[PDB]
RNA sequence: CCCGCUUAAUUCAUUCAGAUCUGUAAUAGAACUGUCAUUCAACCCCAAAAAUCUAGUGCUGAUAUAACCUUCACCAAUUAGGUUCAAAUAAGUGGUAAUGCGGGACAAAAGACUAUCGACAUUUGAUACACUAUUUAUCAAUGGAUGUCUUAUUUU
DNA sequence: GGGTTGGGGTTGGG
């Protein structure tokens, strides 16, 4: 079996955790807001590559391979987490977006998810893309959530990132609520 | 007809966009709504912000809005519940002015950062505003509408609806780019001349090794099959094996071989490099200059590189003739200037694809669809074509020569054999240790200096005699984690800079800085001086030797630390500027935005934290503007914080640990601020106006003590001094001699100008060499001492204007490049001296007419590269002007509606919007027959133009002469109806208009004006 | 945000304002009457009161407020800070836009004032003029504090864990040494 | 020398006269193909009694031109090699494809038998369409490959869609065709006879 | 300190009930249960209700085993439509027979106004009602000793 | 605009209350097959079988699989059907948690606000 | 002017750094090796102008005191002589290129051509393929096209 | 596993 934890206490061990530490926790809750402000994609190439060289008329060139490759699109999404108790903001990577796009829109496979946003922005079809993230708004998962107490550009800082998403059923939920509030009644 | 007026309304400005359907103020919005009666009474404020407030939408909304009797209108929310609700409704929208700052979480909303135009939405004003709407329309009212709330005299700003800023927004191929400016600034030399060793002609020594080394171009796209790549690959082969039989040694002495007396200044540099005293003045001079005049021309150049490129490519690579056009075309590649660069079409246009005789098709679309074929191997051709110029030819030019420009040779091509140029560095570097840099050790510098900022480069600009040295800043270290160059880290500060700079003006000391101020103060001086009765004039000019490195440090941070001028703290504010152009209204095709009307520019601001007049906090913004058109500002969310402490800590060390590189050897500045800093322009003036306060006492009160005009100004390191008496400008030079000899600073040359004579002896001015003229000469611009006009100066020849000009020119936007071009040539200069307050009638049509040969002269090499283009072939261009004289039709198009453009602008800034369309139309005519003149002039003896444009051309001019001979009679007419009463400056126009008899002819006033 | 209110570098101007305080409350009672220095030592009674200078301006949001006890709340990045106000006036003169409860302020003036009490001499900050400029609602977790509503002791704790607290505090009971040494 | 000189010059002068250079007209054309009448010394190269009366072609060159500089009916200028007057002085098998869809275009079929890489002529009717090559043998060496060997059968693609083609055509219709092919030709010599005899 | 809270239709009716009785609180619209909430969830069954001449505004129902409460759904101006999540309710009634079901919505309540209705989701597992249910005691158990 | 109480009960409850308006919730028994809907409680490892009469078995939704009840129980087993909802569960329904949520609201430190006084 | 072909040989010089050799008063001689670069190169301040340029003219009636035209390299500034809304013949500088060899009769108003061609050649259109300054294919309509000979003697 | 905003264009004063 596993451990669940609420926000709340998600929030006070971040804090108070020193540089460079990491931890992960399991919470029941649902998505809400998905970001579209700044840029939604990046790319990288098939053999992990560190740099892609920028050109002209959608040309690239991968460092890690040096071969002529196709430019492969991974999907980036802000969103914010909340239970009952608190809201903290998320990072959503390629895997579990796709997964996302999936269960909101069968007809979208799972790596072209990212291919068909690129297609919707590009073309000048934004309002099927904000009707789509809002029909994800209020939806109840499982989440695993990890914070990283690391320093950019000289400033410290604690980002929440996303490994894992789950569908969600009331039963062990319930049984976890049951529990918690017999052992508050019997102190 | 349209004119540009002084005086506009936004609310009027705004019904010309056609995007806009409903535009009105906020008062007869409510009363259209019925949401407010006549009847009613409100409070005087109110009404005020109620009629000043402009609303505007896409489509109509009256019906929506109107009054309903099912329910009344009262408010029991807080304003910032209403606001909430709305930015809730709003959405996944991410573009609109009440949401910057702060983020939507489900059904809350975040404030997150500082917005200054939030002030304006939780005041009090717009709490009465809710309380007449109503919370259900307030919420739509935020969103549906453009609100903009007037916060200045013409400043306007928007704090609701869409951002303005929205509205200023299949592939095809694009062929590379020649990489020209890699030729530029190479200090390497090795010890046999070729190429770099990291070139892959030096690194084969099979096919294996030239495919690895040459990937980039193997395994390209445009190949159709594997056999073009073995065959391209076999070509390569045969160039790196033909490569290293060139006995680079005979080329360099057969074609661009060294002096024959270059042992003598090798030997002459050793000598003085290695003698200890310092080297004379005249001996050192006469070296610089014979080293100077080894430079290497043009053609000799060609020729080396034609030699080259010959024995080294196979003939058949690009084709029998496309090997001629190539060559043809390389020189055309030498001789271009700085800035200029060549393209792949300049040589794929030229060349015939079917002239490549390897190149195999592998479906037969050689026939079937030629134009395919052709596409697809063009796109071969090119590759080809960049392949040779960017791996054969640039690095030979960037490894056998030194390539850069003189000092006032403008952007003049030069090129100098690598031995002479590491003489010259030699030389620059034994004058550059005597005086202000010395050679340095890391252990020195500590370590906090050294990990946290980078450091420089030194570049040698030739000048006669000397040299010119530069530093550069654009260099960040990877390591120690810095991602800004030093400029980038000092950016704020010149912000701070910036704010001090305005008070620099007028209060502690003669500073000017732009074009607008120096007008300003002649304009006042010359009013002075007519009331004064026009007596004599006397002026004198000096200037600063070296203001920069004559700079002590330790007495510019006493300045600083003791200086009121500069607060503890500032705050830094970003926002969006929407500015008129100079373009008329267009009378009421159906496509007008606005950046037809608007100029977008992005600023920033230092701001302090007191109860300060200009009162920033409430508007976030200040702009000075010329005119009463209205203008707009958007507030950003970026705010930054700047104190004295950091400033104090970056002057520090710029001043004390500056460090820079010349070949791998650091050097240290030992005095003097450097110039290449965003910084360092304002703090030179400062720690002038010091010293130049200090010993200019007498001038303070002379203005009243004995009733003298004088004006004293200083721009960098130039002074000007014009005044009534001549003893004052005796006491002028005697003062500034005396400051310069206490605080350790010198003038340029020893040389002064003036317009009288005095002895020298009495005044211990021996050293000076005094020079008489009648005729003052400042910054450029050429001063009278008898009517007291400025005007500039202008070149004389085609070569010397040439020097200044690069031309870049592009198929896809010929129209607007063109035109746009013509637009800053005529408005360049011109615009900030046409001031009617300093030069008369007569005076502005002979600064037009002697601006306007100027200008001509600088646009004819745009129209040569024009005609090197046929647009017959381009459907673009042949749909809207034929194909017979396609050229012809454009050239004369855009030359009239620019110059049209232009004469606007010039009445625009004459006259004032209180004078009589027909004196504005008869001035107009006669701007525009002046230029017209000009230009048929100058372009009558051309043999390109000689037949179909200059009929075009002739027949333009004498229409403009008839409309103004039309207009001039008309006017007698027009006037002698009495109904309009003349005021003082249209009397002097009809009198300028009838002295000169314009009813008849031009050749009274044609002697006038061409005066030179 | 964050590191627009570290760059204020607030300390600096305590420093500067508590050693202004000492050297002007040291030059103005230098008469060392025994009679009148026994005079002005009674309970609960303020003894000396110094105005900052208008260098000494700052930032800060405010976290709570107490209008029973006039006890204010300041926080900016790293440290939170728990002084007085005047009176309500205070409060009234700031044009709010919504509540004083997470709003961004502008401290135009404060002072120092020193009190007598339970023989010991306690120094406060009382703010006197305050400007809102924006809503900033955002949790800042400040890890340190210091206190200028509990003497010594409010101002000691957590002086362990940062560099800057420590010298002010090691200022600060200077300053009272200094003070009980002249009057007492 | 200098007579030899002024001989030359007279010889030249003789030569390019109004009066012979129309019944000769063997250096008129010459003159007409120069740039701007402005001829070279090359075309005098070639003269025999010309060459004869010299007794490097640099020097010979400069020579003429001082030999004809005095002159008036002739122009030099510039020490160039040029010369110029002062005056203008002008005065068996073949097949058919079958089921062709209807309505398609010529242009379509014409594109697709013409991938094969050799002239001929087509012409569409109803479904039908003749198609005559020009020289026997490419008939055999295209029915290599027009003819898909690997389904053995007379295929050709057009538009999408799958046509047939008879590899020999009956011999009384390729004699009707080249009665035809006459027809035609008579029909363009009437039709020549009639333009010539509208006037 | 936290403004969402889970409660029932009764407790509803109780702070209502007991703001009204004594009106001595501060002058700002939030209640005052253990704290200062806005929002509130509540899983309970919905129903229309057929009010006269109110377009802007629509009448709901929730009633729960604890009691009933009022709610009004607003609808957008510029156009005279439904909310997505009510039109699937809508549709969902439609398809189904007229049978009412639970739903978990969200509410914004303020003193001095009527309870608006954000968002609802219509629940087919009865094991909603005991999750909701013991959500409500833990979260009612945190706050009481959050305030001591 | 109308308070109408529906407290929940257990099944060993109901003998103990004898008629009050209170709602229970049970699974839709389908062995027995009763003119009558009949409703089961418990994991039907033990067997508690009630009836409501007001109700029809084959008028409610073929899908439906769960269902709760509110009324007044007119005797031991038997309760009058008021209003019935209709829970169409893919899942099976818990019943011990069910059970110990209803004793933690019957319990006395939790009662207040789920009930009056 | 166009076209065909060819156009030359040993070092003018060797910074910086490393490592050998010989000589001896710090000078110098000899030979050898590695080599753009923090993987980038690119000075700054102030000021001027800014359409998504298939979109824009009183499309122009004028001052023989005017506007054009003509010169054996090209191009651009300096003098004479003519003509009247468009036409043919000139005189001094500055700057930039200049290898040899071979060729340069269709001038043309035509005639005889029944030699040639639905596979000739244009003309405007349409339809495809292409478009950043493409050198095409088919169709429709339509009438001329190609070649040779005749008004012809290398003092050319 | 992400990350100021990189340009584009190049005249005239200092
Ligand atoms: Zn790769």
């Amino acid at each position: 079996q596993r451990i669940y934890s609420s926000i709340e206490e998600i929030i006070q061990q971040a804090q108070a955790s020193e540089i460079g530490q990491k931890k992960e926790f399991y919470v029941y809750g649902n998505l809400v807001s998905i970001q579209m402000k700044n840029k939604l994609y990046y790319y990288r190439c098939t053999c992990q590559g560190k740099s892609v060289l920028k050109y002209h008329g959608d040309s690239f060139f991968c460092e890690s391979c040096q071969q002529f490759i196709n430019p492969q699109v991974h999907l980036m999404l802000r969103a914010f987490v909340q239970d009952s108790t608190g809201t903290i903001p998320v990072m959503i990577f390629d895997q579990q977006s796709s997964q996302l796009i999936n269960q909101i829109d069968p007809s979208i496979h799972v790596q072209e998810a990212g291919q068909y946003v690129k297609n919707c922005i590009e073309n000048g079809q934004e309002e099927i893309i904000r009707q789509l993230f809002s029909k994800l708004d209020f939806a109840r998962f499982i989440f695993e959530i990890q914070f990283e107490n690391k320093e950019f550009n000289n400033e410290q800082e604690i980002a929440y990132k996303v490994l894992k998403i789950e569908k969600e059923n009331i039963k062990e939920e319930s049984k976890y609520l049951l529990k918690k509030l017999e052992h508050l009644i019997n102190n | 007809k349209q004119m540009l007026t002084r005086k506009e309304d936004l609310l009027t400005v705004l019904k010309q966009i056609s995007a806009l359907k409903y535009v009105s103020n906020l008062y007869e919005f409510l009363l259209a709504t019925e949401k407010i009666v006549q009847t009613s009474e409100l409070d005087t404020q109110f009404q005020e912000f109620l009629t000043t407030t402009i609303i505007a939408s896409e489509q109509n909304l009256v019906e929506n809005y109107k009054q309903k009797y099912n329910q009344p209108n009262f408010s029991q929310l807080t304003i910032k519940q209403v606001i909430d609700d709305s930015i809730i409704l709003l959405g996944n929208k991410q573009n609109y002015v009440q949401q910057i700052g702060t983020t939507t979480i489900g059904f809350y909303v975040e404030y997150e950062n500082i917005n200054l135009s939030r002030q304006t939405l939780y005041s009090s004003n717009f709490r009465n505003l809710l309380n007449i709407f109503g919370e259900e329309d307030f919420k739509y009212f935020l969103i549906d509408f453009l609100v903009f709330t007037k916060v200045e005299q013409n400043g306007y700003l928007q704090v609701a609806g869409v951002c303005l800023n929205q509205y200023f927004s299949e592939n095809q191929y694009i062929y590379p780019e020649i990489q020209r400016s890699q030729i530029f600034y190479c200090n390497h030399m090795g010890r046999e001349p070729g190429v770099f060793k990291s070139s892959f002609f030096n690194y084969s020594e099979p096919q294996t090794i030239i495919k690895k080394t040459l990937l980039k171009e193997y395994q390209s796209k445009n190949f159709s099959c594997q056999e073009e790549r073995d065959l391209f690959l076999e070509f390569t082969e045969k160039i790196v094996q033909n490569f290293h039989n060139i006995n680079f040694n005979y080329l360099l002495k057969k074609f661009c071989k060294l002096p024959e007396n270059y042992q003598s200044l090798k030997s002459q540099v050793k000598q003085i490099v290695q003698s200890e005293n310092k080297a004379n003045q005249q001996s050192c001079e006469n070296l610089f200059n014979s080293l100077y005049d080894t430079e290497i021309s043009y053609k000799q150049i060609t020729n080396f590189l034609r030699q080259i490129i010959q024995n080294c490519v196979p003939n058949q690579l690009l084709g029998k003739k496309n090997f001629k056009v190539f060559l043809e075309k390389l020189y055309e590649f030498v001789q271009m200037k700085r800035f200029e660069n060549q393209k792949v079409l300049d040589y794929i246009c030229f060349m015939d694809v079917f002239d490549v005789e390897w190149f195999v098709d592998l479906k037969n679309q050689k026939f079937t669809q030629k134009r395919k074929y052709i596409s697809d191997k063009r796109k071969i051709l090119g590759d080809l074509i960049v392949f040779i110029i960017n791996k054969i030819v640039i690095p030979v030019l960037r490894y056998n020569f030194y390539i850069t420009e003189k000092h006032k040779e403008g952007s003049q091509i030069f090129y100098y054999r690598k031995p002479i140029w590491k003489l010259v560095s030699k030389l620059t570097i034994v004058k550059l240790e005597e005086e202000n840099l010395e050679k340095v050790e890391e252990k020195l510098i500590p370590e906090d200096s050294f990990q946290k900022y980078p450091q420089g480069k030194l570049r040698i600009i030739p000048k006669k005699g000397s040299f010119r040295p530069i530093m550069t800043f654009l260099r960040k270290d990877k390591q120690k984690n810095i991602k800004l160059n030093l400029n980038q880290i000092l950016m704020d500060s010149q912000l701070v800079f910036r704010n001090l700079k305005d008070m620099l003006g007028q209060k502690i000391g003669y500073s000017v800085f732009d074009n607008k101020q120096i007008s300003e103060k002649f304009a006042q001086f010359i009013e002075k001086w007519k009331n004064k009765g026009r007596p004599q004039l006397y002026y004198v000019t000096l200037d600063i030797k070296k203001c920069y490195d004559s700079i002590d440090q330790m007495k510019l941070l006493n300045f600083f630390n003791q200086s009121d001028l500069i607060q503890d703290t500032y705050f830094i504010n970003k926002y969006l500027l929407f500015q008129r152009n100079k373009r008329p209204l267009l009378q009421i095709m159906d496509n007008i935005n606005f950046p037809y009307y608007f100029n977008l520019k992005e600023r920033q601001i230092a701001y302090s934290l007191y109860d300060d007049d200009d009162q920033i906090l409430q508007k976030g913004f200040k702009e000075i503007q010329s005119d009463d058109r209205p203008f707009i500002v958007i507030n950003q969310d970026k705010p930054r914080c700047i104190t004295k402490d950091i400033i104090h800590n970056h002057l520090k060390h710029i001043s004390q640990y500056n460090v820079i590189s010349f070949n791998k050897v650091k050097f240290r500045q030992k005095r003097g601020i450097p110039q290449g800093l965003n910084i360092s322009g304002v703090l030179c003036s400062f720690y002038f106006g010091k010293l130049e306060e200090e010993y200019t006492q007498f001038l303070k009160n002379a203005e009243q003590v004995n009733g003298s005009i004088n004006l004293l100004m200083r721009l960098t390191d130039d002074y000007l001094f014009i005044s009534d008496s001549q003893q004052n400008a005796l006491n002028l030079i005697v003062q500034l001699q005396n400051c310069a000899n206490n605080n350790g600073f010198m003038f340029n040359d020893q040389k002064i100008t003036t317009n009288f004579q005095f002895p020298q002896e009495d005044y211990n001015l021996e050293h000076f060499k005094i020079s008489v003229q009648n005729e003052c000469q400042w910054i450029g611009k050429s001063i009278d001492m008898n009517t007291l006009e400025i005007k500039s100066i202008q070149k004389q020849t085609q070569q010397e204007i040439n020097q200044t000009i690069n031309v870049a020119i592009s198929i896809k936007n010929l129209k607007s490049q063109l035109k746009n071009k013509l637009r800053s040539l005529f408005l360049n200069q011109l615009i900030d001296y046409f001031n009617p307050n300093i030069n008369s009638f007569e005076g502005l049509c002979r600064q037009l007419y002697h601006h306007s040969k100027a200008t001509v002269m600088k646009f004819y090499p745009f129209m040569t590269k024009l005609f090197q283009i046929d647009l017959k072939k381009s459907k673009q261009y042949s749909v809207q002007y034929g194909k017979e004289n396609t050229n012809e039709n454009f050239l004369k198009d855009i030359l009239y509606y620019t110059v049209e453009d232009v004469c606007k602008i010039l009445c625009y800034l004459q006259f004032e919007d209180e004078i009589n369309s027909n004196i504005k139309e008869i001035f107009k005519n006669l701007y525009s027959w002046i230029m017209w003149d000009i230009i048929v002039s100058y372009l009558k003896k051309k043999k390109q133009f000689k037949g179909y444009l200059n009929k075009l051309l002739q027949k333009i001019r004498k229409s403009r002469f008839f409309y103004l001979k039309e207009g001039c009679k008309s006017l007698q007419l027009i006037l002698s109806q009495q109904k309009y009463q003349l005021n003082k400056k249209e009397l002097e126009a009809i009198e300028f208009i009838d002295l000169n008899n314009l009813i008849q002819d031009i050749k009274t006033l044609i002697p006038k004006i061409s005066a030179k | 945000m964050k590191l627009l209110l570290q760059n204020q570098n607030i300390f600096q101007k305590l420093k500067n304002t508590l050693n202004g305080c000492i050297k002007k409350f040291y030059d103005t009672y230098q008469d060392l009457e025994q009679m009148q220095k026994f005079e002005m030592i009674v309970e609960d009674k303020l003894l000396f009161r110094y105005s900052c200078s208008q260098s000494e301006m700052f930032s800060a949001q405010i976290q709570a407020h107490y209008l029973e006890k006039r006890v204010l709340q300041l926080t900016d990045g790293n440290v939170k800070y728990i002084v007085n106000f005047r009176d309500k006036g205070v409060l009234d003169k700031a044009n709010f836009f919504d509540t004083p409860n997470n709003s961004l302020v502008i401290i135009r003036q404060w002072s120092y004032e020193i009190y007598y009490t339970k023989n010991t001499f306690q120094i406060n900050l009382v703010i006197d003029e305050m400007r809102c400029i924006d809503i900033i609602t955002t949790i800042f977790y400040c890890k340190l504090e210091l206190d200028f509503t509990q003497g010594i002791k409010g101002i000691s704790k957590s002086s362990s864990f940062s560099n800057q607290i420590y010298e002010y505090s090691a200022q600060y009971y200077k300053a009272i040494q200094l003070l009980k040494k002249l009057l007492i | 020398e200098l007579d030899i000189k002024e001989s030359l010059k007279l010889q030249m002068e003789y030569y390019f006269c109004d009066t012979n250079l129309t019944h000769d007209s063997y250096l008129r054309g010459i003159i007409s193909k120069s740039p701007k009448n402005c001829v070279d010394i090359k075309v005098f190269l070639k003269f025999n009694k010309i060459q004869q009366i010299l007794k490097s072609k640099k020097d010979l060159i400069h020579l003429i031109r001082d030999s004809l500089k005095e002159s008036k009916i002739l122009k030099v200028k510039m020490d160039s090699l040029k010369v110029k007057r002062r005056f203008p002085f002008n005065l068996n098998c073949l097949i058919k494809i079958i089921n062709i869809p209807q309505g398609t275009l010529k242009a379509e079929v014409v594109l697709a038998v013409r991938h094969l890489g050799y002239e001929f002529y087509c012409d569409y009717i109803d479904g039908q369409a003749m198609i005559r090559f020009q020289n026997s043998d490419e008939q055999r060496l295209a029915i290599q490959k027009l003819l898909n060997h690997n389904n053995n059968k007379l295929q050709i693609e057009i538009r999408g869609q799958i046509c047939d083609v008879i590899s020999t055509i009956p011999e009384d219709e390729e004699k009707n065709y080249w009665n035809y092919i006459k027809f035609k030709k008579n029909e363009f010599r009437k039709f020549f006879f009639m333009k010539k005899q509208q006037k | 300190p936290q403004i969402t809270v889970p409660l029932n239709c009764f407790m509803i009716n109780q702070i209502v009930k007991a703001a009204k009785e004594n009106p001595q609180a501060h002058s700002g619209n939030h209640y005052e249960w253990y704290g200062a909430f806005e929002n509130a969830i509540i899983t309970a069954k919905f129903e229309f209700l057929q009010s006269i001449n109110d377009s802007p505004k629509i009448m709901g129902k929730l009633s729960d085993s604890t009691g009933c409460i009022e709610v009004v759904i607003q609808k957008s101006k510029m156009s005279d439509e439904l909310p997505e999540f009510v039109q699937a309710y809508e549709i969902e009634l439609q398809n189904n027979g007229n049978r009412h079901k639970y739903v978990r919505a969200m509410l914004k309540m303020r003193k001095n106004a009527q309870i608006q209705l954000l968002y609802f989701s219509i629940v087919n597992d009865a094991n909603e009602i005991s999750r909701h249910g013991l959500d409500l005691c833990l979260r009612y158990l945190q706050r009481k000793h959050g305030i001591e | 605009q109308e308070q109408v109480m529906y407290p929940r009960i257990l099944f060993e409850q109901m003998a103990q209350f004898r008629g009050k308006k209170v709602t229970v919730v049970g699974n839709v028994c389908n062995e027995d097959q009763n003119d009558s809907l009949v409703i089961e409680f418990g994991p039907t490892g033990l067997n508690q079988h009630v009836v409501i009469d007001n109700y029809r078995r084959v008028d409610l939704n073929n899908t439906t699989k769960f269902v709760e009840i509110r009324g007044v129980v007119l005797n031991q087993n038997i309760v009058s059907c008021e209003e019935l909802t209709e829970f169409e569960q893919k899942d099976p329904f818990d019943f011990d948690t069910y059970s110990k949520l209803i004793h933690l609201s019957q319990s006395d430190k939790l009662s207040s606000l789920f009930t009056d006084q």
